[PDB]
């Protein structure tokens, strides 16, 4: 390409589709377009699970007593009811109101 | 404006106000010699140093393959049909997409932005 | 006031609420199961409606105890569920929509 | 579309292209560029979707 | 100019009639709302040269169980205020009795006023508050919600129904800008009451430590 | 600052065996170059170009206070791997710190100093050309600049 | 926030001895128009010069007034600084500045006055708060940043208008000034609503950052853990990092 | 250019470049410098004709070979921080010809581009016809073939 060029085809729009298939350069492009795409699935795995490595530890004694008082392991209150109205989050459904709006 | 430098060492002199003539100087520290101030200007700071690249584009652009020419846009000078066109090529030039062309054909060299 | 109460709540209007127990399934099952014919006059007392809703809330318990802390514990517990309840269960939508005997 | 393109960045050369507040040149012209090329892919998606 | 000085002080003064009114003071309801043009009727316009000095702004208000406690507003005229102006103001204290004052400070505290201020805790109690802090009410703010400071009797009622110890609860320093705006202590307990999308009310009890 | 205020950008070298950074006009002096035409000589290829000029003002003020050669061979070598317990024996070890460590491609022997000033001033002159913004700082993932 | 330079076109230092000496072309008109009643010079005139350059889209973009900057730059520095200005009509917006009059009544003198300039130039603060880097405004589409008023019908209307995000942010002086809602103005940074607001706005706004960020991409996490993830995080009545 | 076009007194292998707005030239004999070879082109037309593909055609017991074909000026090694100074066209039929004008300098036309393609990329029929992760997981697996 020449020199300042900011047109489609310098720049990395790709024409054509994979059933007529690429040229060189946009195939040069797409090789890069892939790479950042590897690069991510390679990187972000390690922060997501010492991410979730932390929120574990730092979660681990939380616990529902039988007063359903929402507390650690020392004792110390976090909640007073499990999810502020007292309830376990799989047998919830989605529902409208209807008295509003 | 410029810096200016001793005769003597070759050192760079200093402005001084002339207190009993108030008249500027210039005394270069390390020796005695001293030399009244022409320009009467020190210093100057462009902060939206707006500069005509035109000083900054060498005339031997004009032999690079790799960039674009066209032949609308004719020389003033020698009237010659080429043109070779190019972006600033400057970081910190603001926001500038204007083209600057460079007259093709030997020695010519003139620079015309539109 | 349950209508108030929700407009405090819920600005932006948003009426999609997680709530357990889905009425509108359970209404529309107990009128395949008992055979309802929404063509035919309602054999029900309107009136056992409000009773059957305020003699419900009260066998709803996620707080135990007699104090009135725990009276309003309850309250503010239940509360969202139950305007919800007494919206879907209304007298005059038994007697317009559903034609529940 | 690429003619569009060709338009507005023959319209970028002569600096007839005006920056939207909050952008600088290169920000608009990249913006506008977008815009194009978006609109070009969509559409040709549909119509193989039709 | 004297336009923005005047109404940052009628912010500033407001802001304190709800101060005041939030801990249980007696503010009739003209003194919670002042169009800005009656305050400026009022105390007289442009303050630099003018009629408000930053003295007679000073507020004196009583409590609604008993109208002894009182309290006070003092508005220093220093740009920063050291041992010996606070002195000169517990003086002005002690003369009148009265053990509760505030300070509303312009720009800063020498830090020997600050212990100077964490001194004396029984005779006269003084709350540093800057004066940005008082050109806005924040417990008006959507996510601040309704605080309610617990009496005794509540707070052991509470500690009964739960059977807990007071070490249980979550906390809530008393350095947290909400504590200053009632004005809690060491060892409360205050009731928070917060909409939820779930239930649709729930309410947070903090201990203040 | 004030000092900073009033200065603007000040260029400092890092070298090799020395304990920290150098200005650069000392640098230059100890290369034999005792006057400021000739140091900016060799840094600014051009003078008519004030712009230049004003960026280098500031480091010639820096280094104002060593004039000598040997003055400032004394002031490198205090800095040395270890300070030298006589004074000449500093003078000769940052001597031979300048003709060894330093820029040893251009030349190890004598002479090679003159020469060891034009690179080392086309250093700081790219150095200017990419604080004025006339050149682009270089991409380290070119693979022009892999070997 | 917007300082001296971003205004300002050019700086040059002249030395000028006398007032109406004037070695620019242009000057000598409304110098001598301030020197015909000449005050606040009875001590004596720095023969030092100052003369910036202020480009009229900067100045009435943000309409800006010459005295408003001449009562900024001597009102911070002081009686040690002299500004005089043109009136708008010059079609070159110039501001010439000049040292303590009373100073004539170390450091040198165009030293100090560089160190003046490039102090200025930085520090000034003309307009709005320091570490605001820009403000956008828009109208925005999303029901989450639309005014949503019930009208007398009881319906819920959504109404349109400007809204302003900031590059940077300080809470409490863009709460504190006139106009902005202080209702509804809310950050993202978490710390600065914990210095402000307090610990229950950092609850309340740390759970609107993660169901943000959560349901941002089309995901949906139920509430329950949220809200127990900002329980744990501020139960101990600060933040909690975890760390 | 012709010294190294015709082997005298420069390698192919050396690297000679102009930067022109910076006024450089550059000379790199270096080692290490990772180069490819391409044709030459003369304003429009190849320098590689019908008699040189004639004779590598009857390469065998001709004892003519790829080197002789660099010595005749055709082919040139060119390296990374040289092709910042090159015009490179695809193919010689599609890029040389006249069309509405893009280029006319072009200085180099690739041998084939397929070459491009290392060698584990190279068993992929139809590369372009995939999702370039594709052809990455290819590269990997191909190396675990049995055979
Ligand atoms: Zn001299
Ligand atoms: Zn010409």
């Amino acid at each position: 390409f020449i020199k300042d060029d900011y047109g489609p085809e310098s720049r990395g729009f790709v024409e054509n589709s994979y059933l007529a298939g690429l040229t060189p350069t946009e195939f040069f492009f797409h090789a890069m377009g892939g790479r950042e795409g590897l690069i991510d699935t390679a990187v972000k795995t390690a922060e997501t699970g010492y991410i979730q490595r932390r929120l574990i530890k730092s979660m681990e004694s939380v616990m529902v007593k039988y007063d359903a008082t929402v507390r650690n392991s020392i004792n110390q209150v976090v909640q007073l009811r499990y999810g502020e109205d007292g309830l376990a989050g799989e047998s919830v459904e989605f529902q409208n109101l209807a008295t509003l709006k | 404006v410029g810096i200016r430098f001793c005769q003597e060492c070759n050192n760079m002199l200093y402005p001084k106000e002339d207190k009993e003539n108030r008249i500027l100087l210039y005394a270069c520290r390390n020796c005695d010699y001293q030399q009244e101030a022409d320009n009467s200007c020190i210093y100057v700071n462009k902060i939206t140093h707006e500069v005509d690249e035109l000083t900054q584009i060498i005339a031997d652009v004009s032999q690079d393959p790799t960039l674009p020419r066209t032949e609308d846009h004719p020389c003033q000078k020698c009237g010659h049909k080429e043109a070779v066109f190019f972006q600033s090529h400057s970081a910190r030039a603001e926001d500038a997409m204007r083209l600057y062309y460079v007259c093709t054909a030997p020695h010519c060299g003139h620079r015309w932005t539109e | 006031e349950d209508r108030e109460v929700l407009r405090v709540i819920f600005p932006t209007g948003d009426s999609k609420v997680v709530l357990p127990c889905n009425l509108l399934r359970m209404i529309w099952n107990a009128q395949k199961i008992f055979h309802i014919n929404p063509r035919l006059p309602s054999d029900l007392h309107p009136i056992k409606v409000v009773e059957g809703v305020k003699e419900l809330s009260k066998k709803l318990v996620i707080v135990n105890g007699d104090d009135p802390l725990s009276r309003q514990a309850q309250e503010n517990a239940t509360l969202l569920f139950n305007i919800h309840l007494r919206s879907t269960l209304c007298s005059r939508r038994m007697a317009e929509e559903f034609r529940l005997s | 579309a690429k003619q569009d393109v060709i338009e507005v960045i023959e319209k970028a050369h002569n600096n007839e292209l005006e920056p939207t507040p909050g952008n600088t040149l290169r920000q608009t012209f990249e913006n506008q560029v977008n815009r194009i090329l978006n609109d070009a892919r969509d559409k040709t998606g549909s119509s193989a979707q039709k | 100019d004297d336009e923005e000085e005047t109404y940052r002080l009628w912010k500033i003064r407001k802001t304190i009639m709800q101060l005041c009114h939030d801990r249980g003071y007696l503010v009739t309801q003209d003194g919670l709302d002042q169009t800005l043009e009656e305050f400026k009727a009022q105390f007289g316009g442009k303050p630099s040269e003018g009629r408000p000095r930053r003295t007679d702004l000073t507020v004196l208000v009583a409590h609604n169980d008993d109208p002894t406690d009182q309290m006070f507003v003092f508005f220093p005229e220093e740009p920063k205020v050291g041992i010996k102006t606070i002195k000169v103001y517990c003086q002005r204290m002690q003369e009148e009795n009265i053990t509760r004052a505030l300070i509303v400070v312009q720009q800063g505290m020498t830090p020997s006023a600050k212990q100077s201020l964490v001194d004396m805790a029984p005779k006269y109690i003084l709350e540093q508050f800057l004066q940005q802090e008082l050109l806005i009410n924040i417990t008006e703010h959507e996510l601040v919600p309704e605080h309610v400071v617990m009496t005794k009797e509540e707070v052991t009622e509470l500690l009964a129904r739960y059977k807990l110890r007071e070490n249980q609860l979550p906390r809530i320093q008393a350095g947290d800008p909400v504590a200053r705006y009632f004005g809690i202590k060491r060892g409360q307990v205050v009731k928070i009451i917060r909409p939820s999308e779930t239930a649709g009310r729930y309410i947070t009890y903090r201990l203040v430590q | 600052g004030a000092k900073k205020s009033a200065i603007g950008q000040r260029i400092v070298a890092t070298l090799p065996y020395i304990k920290q950074e150098v200005p650069i006009i000392i640098v230059f002096r100890a290369l034999g170059f005792v006057s400021d035409r000739d140091i900016l000589e060799h840094i600014i290829y051009d003078f008519e170009d004030p712009e230049m000029m004003e960026m280098v003002k500031p480091s010639l003020d820096e280094a104002f206070v060593i004039q000598e050669q040997n003055v400032a061979l004394n002031f490198i070598g205090s800095r040395g791997a270890k300070p030298g317990v006589t004074k000449e024996k500093r003078i000769k070890y940052a001597k031979e710190v300048l003709q060894k460590e330093m820029l040893p491609h251009v030349g190890v022997s004598d002479f090679c100093e003159t020469k060891k000033a034009y690179f080392l001033g086309y250093m700081v002159h790219r150095l200017l050309l990419a604080a004025l913004g006339r050149r682009e700082l270089d991409d380290r993932d070119h693979y022009g600049n892999k070997r | 926030h917007t300082t001296l330079r971003k205004v300002t076109a050019n700086t040059a230092i002249y030395y000028d001895p006398n007032p109406q000496s004037t070695v620019v072309a242009e000057d000598q008109e409304w110098v001598n128009v301030y020197y015909e009643m000449p005050d606040f010079d009875v001590a004596r005139i720095s023969p030092w010069l100052l003369r910036v350059e202020l480009d009229r889209k900067h100045m009435t973009d943000r309409k800006l007034t010459m005295e408003q900057i001449a009562e900024k730059i001597n009102a911070g520095f002081g009686d040690d600084l002299n500004c005089i200005f043109n009136d708008d009509n010059a079609e070159k917006l110039v501001l010439r500045i000049r040292i303590m009059n009373s100073d004539e009544n170390k450091m040198d003198d165009d030293v100090f006055l560089r160190c003046i300039e490039s102090n200025m130039l930085t520090d000034m603060t003309l307009q709005g708060i320091e570490q605001i880097s820009k403000v956008y405004m828009h109208l925005p589409q999303t029901d989450n940043k639309k005014k949503i008023i019930i009208t007398e019908d009881g319906e819920f209307k959504a109404l349109q208008e400007w809204i302003l995000e900031t590059d940077g942010v300080s809470l409490m002086r863009v709460l504190s000034e006139k106009d902005v809602d202080p209702v509804r103005t809310t950050s993202n940074d978490i710390v600065e609503i914990f210095t402000v607001l307090g610990i229950e706005a950092v609850r309340k706004a740390l759970e609107r950052e993660l169901y943000h960020v959560i349901s941002f991409d089309g995901s949906y996490v139920n509430y329950r853990h949220l809200a127990l993830l900002c329980d744990t995080m501020t139960c101990r009545g600060h933040l909690m990092a975890i760390t | 250019r012709k010294l190294r076009r015709q082997m005298d007194i420069i390698v192919s292998e050396v690297s000679m470049i102009r930067d022109i707005r910076e006024r450089e030239i550059r000379i790199y004999t270096d080692a290490g410098r990772i180069c490819r070879p391409l044709l030459i082109v003369e304003k429009q037309k190849l320098l590689l004709k019908k008699r040189h593909i004639d004779q590598l055609k009857e390469r065998e017991y001709n004892n003519y070979s790829w080197q002789d074909l660099v010595a005749s000026g055709v082919v040139e090694y060119i390296d990374t921080l040289e092709e910042e100074t090159v015009m490179l066209a695809m193919t010689p039929d599609d890029l040389q010809e006249k069309e509405v004008a893009y280029c006319s300098t072009y200085t180099h036309c690739e041998i084939h581009p397929s070459m491009i393609l290392g060698v584990c990329a190279s068993i992929i029929p139809f590369p372009d016809h995939n999702q370039s992760p594709r052809n990455t997981y290819q590269s990997a697996m191909g190396k675990q073939a049995m055979g």
